[PDB]
């Protein structure tokens, strides 16, 4: 039996879907209003992964510094992987998928010098473009916030490839 | 070096698999309680109070800053060192004099107006946050933090801390004017002499 504790960045261009897909898949939730509240540092989702292992995983929504692409220590901090989120059928967030994928691998990395295992997201619901997965991703997912149609098995992907670490 | 015996909560639940947004709840407690007991804001808490133990979100900012007035929680005064840091935090330099104001900061208002609560926007939550400071070590130059999120108080560096007011004193991450961010301490604190 074992427990395990996983920090994963959410991170991606400004309205791309980045909490909605938070909101999701930890609260099973997908709504329009918005409620100012004081109450977390970041999201918690538990899964059963299999009989004898448990895996916590904390989904860290990059929030406020989306507009300015750089991240804090403290956030990017001991992350063990990463969804890099851009919003399909709009060509100006899937140009900055690079510049958040460069700014990720150089601040944060495995213990052993590998990169972090990245899950690139196509939120709100080409194939033959997988070549972009070339650039460090492992794989590549088309997800819907609204309809919950992937954001279940890409998060299963990203535990397993964070598992084998 | 300087450290206050208050009493730490987390917003998890015994078992580690429930994260509520308690995080209102527990920063009130720390600057509130004395001698590592608990405050009683039992009356608050349990009094079928939707923020309290709560899966989806915590306490309203609105209704938080009416709260703090009714427990006779106020901002910090103002102070030289104060408004030293704060014109550094808008530049986000962290050298060797602003460390040293930092480390005189901190160390001031621990003395002087007891442990302290920030309110600050999340690091990985669209929503506020809230952890307390409650001691200095100058020696290793680390802070003792009280934050709900964790399992027990941590020592962390001062860098670390440095950079999370900055979310709560820079424009550049407060958003909303979200009035409420800032650096509290506990009115009724009484500090002793010095000698
Ligand atoms: N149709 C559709 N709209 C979405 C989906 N996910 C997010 N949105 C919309 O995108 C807008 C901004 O998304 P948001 O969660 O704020 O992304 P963020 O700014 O990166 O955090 C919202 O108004 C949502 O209604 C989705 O899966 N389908
Ligand atoms: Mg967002």
């Amino acid at each position: 039996t074992r427990e395990h504790l996983f920090k994963v960045l959410v991170i991606g261009e400004l309205g791309v879907g980045k909490t909605s897909i938070i909101k999701r898949y930890v609260h099973q939730l997908f709504s329009q209003h918005y409620r100012a509240t004081i109450g977390v540092d970041f999201a918690l989702k538990v899964l059963n992964w299999d009989s004898r292992t448990l895996v916590r995983l904390q989904l860290w929504d990059i929030a406020g510094q989306e507009r300015f692409g750089n991240m804090t220590r403290v956030y990017y901090k001991e992350a063990v992987g990463a969804f890099v989120v851009f919003d399909i059928s709009r060509s100006s967030t899937f140009e900055a998928v690079l510049k958040w994928k460069s700014d990720l691998d150089s601040k944060v990395h495995l213990p052993n010098g590998s990169p972090i295992p990245a899950v690139l997201l196509a939120n709100k619901c080409s194939q033959v473009d997988q070549f972009c997965k070339e650039h460090g991703f492992a794989g590549w997912f088309e997800t819907s916030a609204k309809d919950n149609i992937n954001i279940e098995e890409a998060a299963r992907f990203l535990v397993e490839k964070i598992l084998v670490n | 070096q300087i450290i206050h015996h208050r009493n730490f909560q987390s917003q998890f639940d015994t078992t580690g698999n429930t994260l509520y947004n308690n995080a209102w709840v527990c920063s009130l407690n720390v600057i509130k309680s004395r001698d590592g007991n608990n405050y009683s804001a039992l009356e608050d808490i349990t009094s079928d109070n939707q923020a309290f133990n709560n899966i989806l979100e915590g306490i309203d900012i609105i209704e938080c800053e009416n709260l703090l007035k009714e427990m006779n929680v106020q901002k910090i005064p103002e102070s030289s060192l104060f408004t030293n840091i704060k014109e550094a935090l808008q530049a986000e330099v962290f050298n060797s004099t602003v460390e040293d104001d930092f480390e005189s900061f901190i160390s001031y208002e621990l003395q002087n107006h007891g442990p302290l609560m920030l309110i600050r926007p999340s690091l990985g939550s669209e929503c506020l946050h809230a952890e307390c400071i409650v001691g200095y070590d100058s020696e290793v130059k680390k802070v003792l933090i009280y934050d709900s999120m964790n399992t027990s108080p941590e020592w962390q560096s001062n860098i670390d801390v440095y950079d999370k007011l900055t979310l709560a004193f820079n424009d550049k991450y407060k958003n909303e004017d979200c009035s409420i961010c800032g650096l509290y301490y506990d009115g009724v604190y009484e500090p002793k002499p010095l000698h």
